RNA sequence: ACUCUGGUUUCUCUUCAGAUCGCAUAAAUCUUUCGCACUAAAGAUUUCCGUGGAGAGGAACAACUCUGAGUCCAAUUUUUUGAGGCCUUGCUUUGGCAAGGCUA
């Protein structure tokens, strides 16, 4: 790395202008965020804190996953948790329905 | 503080008989010639058993270290000074 | 770093889901900077198999799918620096 | 990392990524979490035990470990 | 534990009884311990 | 002559290098000249008594070690390069060792080793990186033990206890050099790389010292050095118990 | 109590320079070859005097150089004389140039 | 990088010491040896000059240097993913497990 400086706050510039600023939005504006993870599972919730590894902590989350019978989607509720960053496919801020 | 004990033990295994099991379920038993800090193993006189069970002979083998599941070492290495 | 937040969560009863679908229910005792988690009084339910009770368990930080937190955790004061 | 120097010499069963179970004596570990297990046996599922001995497993495939027996004499 | 003043033994000797007799048995020790602590040529 | 005639692998350990420093007090460059001259004399003798060339002795090949047994010093080029690597992690000691002998000079501006001396007053690689540090260690220990020894010991990373710094100069030098160098790994490196194992060296041994010749059937089994074959033990010394 | 001293090298050097008039200024013990404690012990045990060394009295009364009769062994007609077997030769190799060696302290060889 | 030992000096007492106990080196007695015993050797004992180790007590100032102990790493190689989904057989602990064939 060309920038070995001790006073490294470029990681939050990544959280302001970089791609990961999207989840920092939900940190500040507190909107429902939809998570699609590697087990063909989906997670909807609200993210509170995370970092460059994109591992984050959520609260009041609903996770749904489908089981075959033929695919029927089940749902279970989790109050507060913490997802590892590398175990995700996509991260989505829920769209503005209004 | 830098280099772990198990890598040192693997270094000690050079020259003995070792059996190697890669992620493709292939078993390589042969004389370990050399090893690095990573699990890159240069090993010889291989009796190789595939997943189905077919056995073959292959005199020279070099296995990528990332692709080892586990390595079975000879029992005399249990007396290595590094294991004390 | 959010792993430091996990290290601050010593002595709490939690459940962990793994990439192999194994649900281990126990009290967290130690967390490593690399998320390597050691649990005590663990109740592990490997999927497609009956649950088994054990005293101590250690799960590699790579193999952890996600974490489950209880309701009485003041995360706010715990995610401060 | 004292959380595992406390577990040395203890008879430990470790769960693998492919579902393999390795029961043996915990000897050594490193930062990448490669494990040294002596007089180790592998348990696979149909019940069967295959005695192997001194196993050096890479950290990649190691999942979960648990004490099964007290240290021997 | 008592270091006598140097002016006491001076007067005692200058002014000159088995107490007196029993001590003289050790005169060779007094001679030996005196020649042993003999000043070196660089000491006045 | 006797060793190259008996068909034995020959290696050289130039012992008592401290005599170049403490007794003769030669400048480091002239110490290097003395060592190179000794190595050249050995090479000339070997070539005189042997026809094949594969017994070239040179510290670049790891054949020659430098040592001072009185002060627990023993290093090859590779072992000293490994000391450097352990101190500064990012260097590859095997490639470093290949530039630490001969008329190869270091250029600190380009950080590269050249065959031509940068400008003038530039010292060879061996002097700059190996001989000068050793000269300085010995000089500090034997001249400035009270004044400027703890600071240099701090620089090298050696920490000596207080009752340990009270030792006489010779035991203190032995102790300091032991801490700095450690085990005699250079000697073992030499003898592992350039001395055949019994399995590999069995064939010349049978060729030379066996009356039946290697071609004999028993000669073949002996040349394999197989421990499950016929017993063949050769005894040359007889040691008497004190009675 | 004045029972131990710890000195610095700049002081030891000054003390060493001041006392040079009383110092031999030798760097070796090769100067005392065949002229040291072991050599004198051997000469006393062998009843011989090294030139320039101490002259003791016979340790034990025994046979003499004029007491051994002619034999076929020690016959002086079988002896080739090139250089006399000096006493120093008999001290240097007490078991070769000497018969019946007892209390012979082996001298320190070359340094 | 945070906390708890151990100090050093000095005076006295007790015991062990075949360790160059002492990088120096005396005297006496007995025995033997030969001379014919300061001007001579050996063996043994003793006494002296005066030591080290350990332990014990006294009394003078330094108390945490030292000896210890308790206390910055997401892009191949390990811990920031090639993961999950379909088909057959033996047994179904009717939850599915085991192997193989696959799709991604």
């Amino acid at each position: 790395e060309m920038t070995p400086e001790e006073l490294q706050k470029r990681e939050e510039e990544e959280f302001n202008t970089g791609p990961l600023s999207v989840l920092t939005q939900s940190v500040k504006n507190n909107t429902q965020v939809l998570i699609n993870c590697r087990n063909n599972k989906k997670l909807l919730g609200r993210v509170k804190a995370f970092d460059r590894h994109c591992n984050m902590v959520l609260e009041n989350v609903k996770e749904m996953w489908t089981e075959v019978s033929k695919p029927v989607n089940k749902d279970r509720y989790i109050s507060k948790m913490f997802l590892r960053g590398d175990s995700v496919i996509v991260v989505l801020r829920n769209p503005l329905i209004a | 503080m830098s280099i772990g004990v198990p890598i040192k033990v693997l270094h000690e295994a050079e020259g003995h008989i070792v059996t190697c099991e890669t992620n493709t379920g292939e078993v390589y038993r042969g004389k370990l010639i050399e090893a690095e800090d990573n699990m890159n193993c240069q090993m010889s006189n291989i009796t190789v058993t595939y997943r189905d069970g077919r056995v073959a002979q292959l005199e020279q083998v070099y296995i990528r270290g990332s692709k080892i599941r586990f390595l079975i070492l000879p029992d005399m290495l249990k007396n290595a000074p590094m294991l004390k | 770093k959010l792993v430091r937040f996990l290290m601050k969560l010593s002595h709490e009863t939690v459940t962990i889901e793994l990439k192999n679908g194994t649900q281990v229910h126990g009290t967290i005792t130690g967390v490593d900077v690399s998320m390597n988690t050691h649990l005590k009084a663990v109740k592990m339910t490997l999927k497609n198999r009956e649950p088994v009770q054990l005293e101590t368990l250690s799960i590699r930080g790579n193999n952890i799918r996600y974490f489950i937190l209880p309701d009485s955790l003041p995360l706010d004061t715990l995610l401060v620096d | 990392s004292s959380k595992m120097l406390q577990h040395i010499d203890y008879r430990m069963r470790c769960i693998l990524q492919d579902g393999r179970i390795f029961i043996g004596t915990f000897k050594a570990f490193d930062k990448h979490m490669n494990l040294i297990l002596c007089d180790c046996d592998e348990f696979r599922k149909r019940e069967e035990k295959r005695v192997l001995g001194l196993v050096l497993l890479r950290g990649e495939n190691l999942v979960s470990m648990t004490v099964e027996g007290p240290p021997p004499k | 534990k008592e270091d006598m003043p140097p002016e006491h033994v001076r007067k005692i000797i200058r002014d000159h009884k088995r107490v007196y007799l029993g001590a003289l048995k050790y005169m060779p020790h007094a001679v030996l311990k005196l020649l042993e602590n003999m000043p070196m040529p660089w000491e006045q | 002559k006797h060793a190259v005639q008996e068909r034995l692998a020959v290696t050289v350990c130039i012992n008592k290098i401290d005599r170049l420093i403490l007794e003769l007090k030669l400048p480091p460059t002239d110490a290097y000249y003395k060592l190179r001259h000794i190595v050249d004399e050995v090479n000339g003798l070997i070539s005189m008594y042997s026809t094949d060339e594969n017994l070239i002795l040179s510290p670049l090949l790891g054949n020659v070690c430098f040592s001072s047994s009185q002060y627990s010093i023993c290093f090859t080029l590779g072992s000293f390069a490994k000391i450097y690597a352990d101190t500064f992690g990012d260097i590859n000691y095997q490639e470093f060792a290949k530039r630490l002998w001969g008329d190869i000079y270091f250029n600190p501006k380009t950080r590269k080793f050249t065959k031509k001396a940068p400008t003038s007053s530039s010292q060879r690689s061996f002097v700059e990186f190996i001989l000068e540090p050793l000269y300085k260690i010995l000089a500090q220990v034997v001249g400035d033990v009270d004044t400027s020894l703890p600071r240099t010991l701090d620089e090298l990373g050696i920490h000596l206890t207080k009752e340990e710094l009270k030792l006489n100069i010779r035991p203190l030098l032995r102790l300091v050099c032991k801490k700095f160098f450690g085990e005699f790994t250079g000697f073992v490196d030499m003898c592992v790389q350039h001395i055949p194992s019994p399995k590999v060296g069995a064939k010349p041994k049978i060729e030379h010292t066996y009356t039946g010749g290697v071609d004999s059937d028993l000669g073949e089994a002996m040349s394999d050095c197989d421990p499950d074959g016929p017993l063949m033990c050769h005894t040359t010394k007889m040691y008497s118990t004190d009675d | 109590t004045y029972q131990r001293w710890q000195f610095t090298l700049p002081m030891m050097s000054t003390l060493y320079r001041l006392a040079n008039q009383l110092l031999t200024d030798l760097v070796d013990d090769n100067y005392f070859y065949l002229f040291d404690l072991k050599a004198f012990f051997t000469s006393k045990a062998l009843n011989m005097a090294i030139p320039g060394g101490p002259k003791f009295e016979p340790l034990v009364r025994d046979i003499n150089l004029q007491d051994e009769d002619w034999n076929e062994f020690n016959d002086i007609n079988k002896i080739i004389i090139r250089q006399p077997i000096r006493t120093e030769y008999k001290i240097a190799f007490p078991y070769l140039y000497n018969n019946l060696p007892h209390h012979v302290h082996l001298t320190w060889y070359h340094t």
